[PDB]
């Protein structure tokens, strides 16, 4: 690496560090090094901030590249194989903690996609197929919702008894809810009501609302029951801990 | 793109506290450096400190009296405060974000600036008097017209015209504390065939004393 | 605490010419330096980092230089637009330190100031005071002087004398002074008098009026 004495040391998004030399090289560029799992990769720039493009090549000949954005904002760290140009894995993370990671096959098509959240909440697409679609899973605190994936939207999924939840996220992150219940008994027969407006859905069983589910932009669902006539909501909203509990609430 | 926008009163006495709230929009203060840096009537910068990532803070250590920095996440606002203000605090205060997400950069992103006086003076509107022609001859192609804004003392009056003619001449001349008050005056020069014919008025502003005075010339 | 320091408050230059600031840091700060553009009634500007390193805002004809003594920042071909205060500010080490700034003002051609006086209002004179007012408008150089005479002899106390900053457009600045006296002494005399003395002239631009004319 640098000697302490001849350069700035400087953090970067998801952990990373970057060393950047105080003099400007022969050339009139600032000297990078970075150590990133356990390799030391090389680059300059014309400014000193740390931002630039550093590079370094595997035991296994695959070469890596790691771009620290302008405002080291963000980094993107890309393992090629040694063409080069075939990618094997690519990590773009945010200052943020955000960040998406793809994992790539034989071709270089994109063949897993784990999308963190700065919350920490996860989305992950496997089995991603040519026309993309694949098996997807969202990753909570305290529970796993599974779905599938299209080009169109994620699914994520919640079956109890003739009931079944589903909660789409289409590309653009917009979230939708809906309930079906395939039971004949129109008085245990669940029905169910999307409000984008406030991210809630009202559910309904023989003429009376029972209950809200709230799915909140901190990435949480809350529970809150209606009064015994079904006209208002009672005591405060309690927030889901367990996928038990989402089963509880569609009973 | 981030905005950022300083709040505060426009004058605090000496050993009061002075509190500035910065809103920001556009973006979260949940990332970054968020700072605070005052210009002193002398044109002289000066850094004070800055909040950043889990509420974390930075004061410069050479600040004549010490301050704090606190932040709302949830309103995304962050505040200054400095306690027992002397009259050396009078500046204009500024909110800024730094360059970069990490290290040490500059400030990109500037919020417009709000003038803080330190001062045990009594606040105090002006006195607008209406500046017309005193002569013995009629004016030529076009007319100049003012308005004397006197003895105000919290800085930061705003004089507005309103004329016949949709095209004239401003001058606002910079306010000059003389005996303890400020004074400063603004001329327009419209057509001379617009005037005298189609009124002309200037609306003076002093936010520290709740007042607008408008005064129609002639 | 670094001390920043730009020697030069301020310069004169004209319009297409080169210009050159300075800024010296009092220890080595490694070219982790700033540079920001403050125009009248605007937040200063980043114009540059690293030294060198633009901002995308920032024209061509802006740039800065490491290989000197100490720090400039340089405008080959000076634009109107160009005319502001700029500051350097160091980052190397905590806390960080700006320079006192440089101001620039652009040369222009000289023009004679179109004065104007202006006799007390009423509103005044029924409180008691009595304030005579000259306009000097659009002039150029910056430099001029009034002299207030009462019936013909000067009156030196009571006067303030207000400059405008120079003009974003045509570059000419204006000036406005007041002499204030008390309604019983304005009442004791009929001719008042300002003289702008100015570059352009030798004899000055002499505007008055007579207390009794209404």
């Amino acid at each position: 690496s640098l000697d302490e004495k001849n350069s700035v040391s400087v953090d970067l998004p998801g952990e990373m560090k970057v060393l950047v030399s105080k003099e400007k090289n022969k050339d009139g560029k600032y000297d990078l090094i970075a150590t990133v799992d356990k390799l030391e990769l090389k680059g300059t720039s014309d400014k000193n901030n740390g931002s630039g493009v550093l590079e370094g090549v595997k035991a296994d000949k695959c070469k890596v590249k790691l771009t620290i954005s302008d405002d080291l904002g963000q980094t993107t760290l890309e393992v090629f194989k040694e063409d080069g140009k075939t990618l094997v894995s690519k990590k773009v993370t945010s200052k943020d903690k955000s960040s998406t990671e793809e994992k790539f096959n034989e071709k270089g098509e994109v063949s897993e996609k784990i999308i963190t959240r700065a919350d920490g909440t996860r989305l992950e697409y496997t089995g991603i197929k040519s026309d993309g679609s694949g098996k997807a899973k969202e990753v909570l605190k305290g529970y796993v919702l599974e779905g599938t994936l299209t080009a169109e939207k994620t699914t994520l999924v919640v079956k109890e008894g003739t009931v079944t939840l589903s909660k789409n996220i289409s590309k653009s992150g917009e979230v939708s809810v809906e309930l079906n219940d395939t039971d004949s008994s129109a008085a245990t027969k669940k029905t169910a009501a999307w409000n984008s407006g406030t991210s809630t859905l009202t559910i309904t069983v023989n003429s009376k609302k029972t209950k809200d589910l709230v799915f909140t932009k901190e990435n949480t669902i809350t529970v809150q029951q209606y009064d015994s006539n079904g006209t208002k909501l009672e005591g405060s909203a309690v927030e889901i801990t367990k996928l038990d509990e989402i089963k509880n609430a569609l009973k | 793109e981030v905005q950022l926008q300083e709040s505060g009163p426009s004058l605090v006495k000496p050993s009061q506290t002075l509190s500035l709230t910065c809103s920001v929009t556009g973006e979260p203060i949940t990332s970054g450096f968020w700072d605070w840096i005052r210009k002193f009537p002398g044109n002289k910068l000066e850094f004070m400190g800055y909040i950043r990532y889990g509420g974390g803070t930075y004061y410069n250590p050479s600040l004549k009296s010490p301050i704090s920095i606190t932040r709302d996440t949830s309103k995304n606002h962050y505040y200054l405060q400095l306690n027992s203000v002397v009259t050396e605090d009078t500046a204009t205060y500024y909110c800024a974000r730094s360059r970069d997400y990490y290290g040490s950069s500059g400030f990109a992103f500037w919020g417009e600036g709000t003038l803080v006086t330190v001062s045990a003076a009594k606040t105090t509107p002006p006195s607008v008097y209406p500046l017309a022609p005193g002569c013995g001859d009629t004016t030529g192609s076009s007319v100049t017209l003012g308005c004397l804004v006197k003895g105000y003392f919290p800085e930061s009056v705003t004089v507005t015209w309103n004329s016949g003619s949709l095209s004239s001449s401003v001058h606002t001349f910079p306010a000059l504390l003389q005996s303890g008050l400020y004074t400063m005056s603004s001329s327009v020069t419209v057509p001379s065939s617009t005037w005298p014919s189609q009124t002309v008025t200037c609306s003076v502003a002093h936010p520290a004393s709740s007042t607008t005075v408008d005064k129609k010339l002639e | 605490d670094i001390q920043m320091s730009q020697s030069s408050s301020s310069f004169s230059v004209s319009l297409g010419d080169r210009v050159t600031i300075t800024c010296k840091a009092s220890e080595d700060i490694y070219s982790r330096l700033a540079w920001y553009q403050q125009k009248p009634g605007n937040a200063p500007r980043l114009l540059i980092s690293g030294a060198t390193s633009l901002e995308t805002w920032v024209p061509s004809r802006f740039s800065g230089s490491d290989s000197g003594k100490d720090y400039t920042l340089s405008i080959t071909s000076l634009q109107t637009e160009d005319v502001a205060t700029y500051f350097c500010q160091q980052y190397w080490s905590p806390p960080p330190t700006f320079g006192g700034g440089t101001k620039l003002e652009i040369k222009r051609a000289d023009a004679a100031p179109t004065v104007s006086i202006f006799p007390p209002s009423s509103e005044q004179l029924t409180s008691g005071g009595a304030s005579v007012v000259c306009f000097l408008n659009n002039f150029y150089p910056k430099d001029i002087n009034v002299k207030w005479k009462i019936d013909g002899s000067e009156r030196q106390n009571g006067v303030l004398n207000s400059w405008t900053d120079q003009d974003s457009k045509d570059s000419t600045y204006s000036m406005s002074s007041t002499l204030t006296l008390t309604k019983d002494e304005y009442e004791r005399h009929n001719s008042y008098t300002c003289e702008a003395t100015h570059k352009t002239s030798t004899s000055p631009i002499v505007k008055s009026f007579n207390r009794n004319e209404c």
